[PDB]
DNA sequence: TGCGAAATTCCATGACA
DNA sequence: ATTGTCATGGAATTTCGCA
DNA sequence: TGCGAAATTCCATGACA
DNA sequence: ATTGTCATGGAATTTCGCA
């Protein structure tokens, strides 16, 4: 009343234009705008009424906002409905984000082989020979390849498929997804015997093994091709796949990943032969070369409308998997540290510490 | 003529038999000519079927050019044959009770068989764990003729595991005892 | 021989250059190109080089041929790779596509009310008062829903969903997908007692419904918000749904679908009251304005990489439900008449007439 | 004063009881004052319960800001007053024995009755499915003072079932004699 | 110092649950 | 405490063979 | 005939199994 | 015989209030 008493006798209120007469009628205070008469209600009665516009369908900005003003007019109106926006629960852990990821990172290339290990699971597949899963092991600097099948994603063949293939060599480095078979307290203590450190994928972000991956599209693209026409026989198929796979040009590299372990072919079909009167010692500085300077992707440019994470800002998890008919977004939670660009620190809904991936997260809407 | 490579001459033997150890009781020995890189298969046999399943694994890694073996049955036979053909791979056979490789593959396999009998004795039964780090060690050995291991003569590269403490390779003397003991 | 004889004692040949020296060595014929020295093997070879070469690993065309060039060289090499990547089977329909469909048609705006509807089925959803589905009707010129809870996504749940919608009134065309309720004889029968005309999407493309699906968004959106903090009690709020939704605002529009159906607000909350001095029909009269004159948009620019069908192109269908380890691909097809740019019939693997978006179709490649 | 509108005013009423057909036994009618635009409902019983659940469904599509009906116990319930209540509608009660509407209501009722019984005999227990062509039928009837139909005054448009074919409404001397067979 | 054709490089597209 | 990847085939660009 | 702020329009993003 | 759609909230653009 006291802010609406003052301006019906005629005194200027901040806000409200002089130019339009307001007047008093049906005991309530209303104004004559070109799109008609409004009523003006009181700064007390203006939370109760965008909430009860909000709350009819839960609608956004505009749509909230042309419901309110079929009937009402007040000075900045979706002020105070992004207002109330930002404080609806359900809006922020029911709505999509309409902000894309920032481009993606192409770290670089793994300088030596054995520096690091990419491993993944690939099933279930068609029962072959009572095997039904492969584990696919990729270096990251070569590409080279090691395929092991086993009947379950566990950690104890895991676990025997690495030790047939760490008789060749130790890796620096394993990185692998969240599963259970890499994230048990059995295969980190395998890992700490042999001096290997286990470095793990933000969760549900199967990018993050983008190297082994991509390796497992190949895998399954060439058995497919080979068992046209036939049962899904593949476990005799796996050598076959990982020797003309570790075998086959990358048209980018201009190198098989064979070529980039050793430095020269086995008597495979088409071996090059282009240095055969070198010394192995020559050879080898010629691999040294070929490793440095092979092609390195660089982060694409950002879309028109992306987000970067801050520090300190409000940001909402994706929720893992979600229940049919329930939010897609976890409460709002703080960015602590920003590991990269792409990665995150935050403290979580429950009150632990979390990282992330960007992509499994939103910039939390209306500050 | 072409200087050596690898995958140009795998050298490969049994060794055996040996105590149980999990079901196996044979290893095949399988040695580059040109690095001296070892790998180690274990077999419950020395037979042709134990050969072919053991070097299906290792030729799904890399295809030599040539084995060289002794006249033992599993290698002569007309399946091992058939098998080599199969793949491109040339046979080649020393002369009966005359074996001969090279030094490098005379001394790796001497290292082997040394090397194996140092950790059966104590835990005779126990090899097939230890196979990985048995093929580590004499794969990062430095050689005395050649500046390099071979880890770094395939690999072109330094290792992770680098083994500076040279083991003995020797007998103890209490080792002995416990040798001589059983049989 | 005949050609390669002539080529070393010193005659020219077409393809093969004049500079470079040529020569027997082995019982081959060789020369001496930058690279190295490359084996030269008669015509009559090389058909079978080039598929020992791409059946290594069922490599493309620059992979298949750095193998054949590490020791043979000929003319026109990628000549003879491209024409054996077009006749292998297996690479043709296990192998992905590299070329976008063309860009979406905006297809008009239903005319009137009634002369469309959208129809579909959302769920299965937890049981609520025994239903598990429900019946999603959309009219394409307003977006006005009707929402009907059913125990299975049935012919006989729908005919009894639209006995009860077409006593308001019937439509022309009811659009539906391919599911079994739509497709069954029964329901045929239904609608040309009506003088209703069936219209169905091309198989797996849930974009030619996409008024209805959108709107199923909508429903899912708000009913997750509604049941926050609740069990999941949808059966009672279906009602509550309709209504919020039917008289939400579209924000590009200004109005809600109840305001394009009937030209007024109903005893809602936030009624708009612009017409409430015009009679009826100076009501209706503005309608017919509001109707023809809503936005409506265009074809988005084309991707720098896209086709587009033309009759008589070899084309393949995307298989349906691949099972593990097969092809995603059937085998190639003909286009025998172009719909429109984004909609094409084709004479199918099995010999059938076929009508399919080009979202569901690669053209073959190597022609 | 306001030009009339749609939704301005509901008028309900029971038909009944009817013969059963499916379970059914009464039909709540509902006919917008403007529009003359009819909405039909079966129901088990005169109930306030039946009444809440017909016009729920009716409310989901379109709130009218008054409803109109006559004191029947149904309408005049605090039950029924609490439903129009919280969705903000006036409730409006004729006087006991002189039930009054408007001139296009009470005709559109008589049109009600006498469409029923002429499809009720000879199949007095199929009207349930009958309901939906009648309501189609009867909003599709060419209005004698305005120029337009229920449905074109409601939606603004032409309809996709015009019923050109006006029927008699009256029953014929046949349709007399099967309807006096029976009660 | 320039032409037509072949060879090479470019790179958008899509799929790894 | 972490991060996309790369085979594919038309198109765009460069190189080749010859003059 | 021009300024600062508010109001409106624009439109990339993402999800409908 | 057929075809994407549109709510959402920051940003870009236009309009408003006043002079
Ligand atoms: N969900 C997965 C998963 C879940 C639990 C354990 N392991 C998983 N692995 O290995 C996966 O590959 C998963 C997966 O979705 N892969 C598809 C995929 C999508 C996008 C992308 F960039 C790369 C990519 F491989
Ligand atoms: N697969 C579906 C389906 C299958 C059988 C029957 N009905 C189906 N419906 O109704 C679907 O909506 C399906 C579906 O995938 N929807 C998701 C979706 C994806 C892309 C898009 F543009 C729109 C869009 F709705
Ligand atoms: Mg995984
Ligand atoms: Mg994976
Ligand atoms: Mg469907
Ligand atoms: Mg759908
Ligand atoms: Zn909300
Ligand atoms: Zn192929």
């Amino acid at each position: 009343d006291a802010e609406l008493d003052q301006l019906l006798q005629g005194h200027y209120i901040k806000g409200y234009p002089k130019q339009y007469t307001y007047f008093l009628e049906d005991g309530k205070v209303k104004v004559s705008r070109p799109e008609g008469v409004k009523i003006i209600p009181p700064q007390s009665d203006r939370q109760k009424i965008v909430l009860q516009a909000h709350n009819l369908a839960h609608t956004g900005r505009e749509a909230t906002l042309l419901k309110i003003a079929n009937l009402y007019w007040w000075p900045n109106m979706r002020k105070d409905v992004v207002k109330q926006l930002g404080r609806c629960q359900q809006c922020l852990i029911t709505n999509a984000s309409n902000k894309a990821s920032g481009p993606i990172l192409r770290p670089d290339r793994p300088q030596k082989p054995f520096d690091k290990f990419f491993i993944d699971y690939i099933g279930p597949l068609p029962p072959s020979q009572g095997y039904l899963y492969v584990l696919v092991v990729v270096d990251g600097m070569t590409g080279f390849t090691w395929l092991y099948p086993t009947k379950a994603p566990s950690t104890s063949a895991t676990v025997k498929s690495l030790n047939v293939l760490t008789s060749i060599a130790i890796p620096k480095v394993i990185h692998s997804d969240q599963g259970a078979a890499f994230t048990s307290s059995t295969f980190a203590e395998w890992a700490k015997e042999r001096g290997i450190h286990l470095e793990f994928s933000t969760p549900y972000h199967p990018q993050s093994s983008g190297k082994v991956e991509r390796k497992n599209s190949d895998i399954k693209r060439l058995l497919t091709k080979l068992l046209v026409g036939r049962p899904t026989k593949w476990y005799d198929l796996l050598p076959v796949v990982q020797l003309a796979l570790n075998n086959t040009y990358s048209p980018v590299l201009k190198y098989t990943p064979h070529q980039l372990l050793f430095g020269i072919d086995s008597n495979t079909p088409f071996a090059n032969q282009d240095t055969l009167d070198l010394t192995r010692e020559e050879e080898l500085s010629l691999l040294q070369e070929i490793r440095t300077s092979l092609y390195h992707p660089s982060t694409p440019p950002a879309s028109s409308r992306s987000w970067s994470p801050v520090v300190g800002q409000l940001v909402q998890e994706r929720v893992a998997r979600p229940a049919s008919l329930r939010p897609r977004w976890h409460k709002p939670s703080t960015v602590l540290k920003v590991l990269n660009p792409r990665t995150v620190v935050i403290l979580d809904h429950l009150g632990n510490n979390r990282t992330v991936s960007i992509d499994n997260l939103k910039p939390t809407s209306h500050q | 003529d072409r200087p050596q490579k690898p995958f140009d001459k795998f050298f490969i033997d049994y060794i055996g038999p040996l105590p149980p150890s999990q079901g196996y009781l044979y290893v095949l020995v399988v040695v580059d000519g040109m690095t001296g890189f070892t790998w180690l298969y274990p077999t419950k046999a020395p037979s042709t079927s134990a050969t072919v399943k053991s070097l299906n694994v290792l030729t799904s890694i890399a295809i030599p050019k040539v084995i060289h073996s002794d006249q033992g049955a599993a290698f002569t036979s007309s399946t091992f044959a058939e098998w080599a053909k199969e793949r491109g791979i040339h046979l080649e056979f020393s002369t009966p009770y005359h074996p001969q490789s090279s030094g490098k593959v005379e001394r790796k396999n001497s290292d082997i068989k040394r090397l194996l009998t140092k950790l059966l004795v104590g835990r005779p039964t126990k090899w097939y764990d230890l196979l990985p780090v048995v093929q580590l060690a004499l794969n990062n050995t430095y050689s005395p003729v050649l500046k390099y291991t071979p880890h770094q003569l395939l690999f072109g590269i330094d290792s992770n595991t680098p083994f500076a403490n040279q083991d003995t390779l020797d007998l103890t003397r209490e080792e002995e005892l416990s040798l001589l003991q059983e049989i």
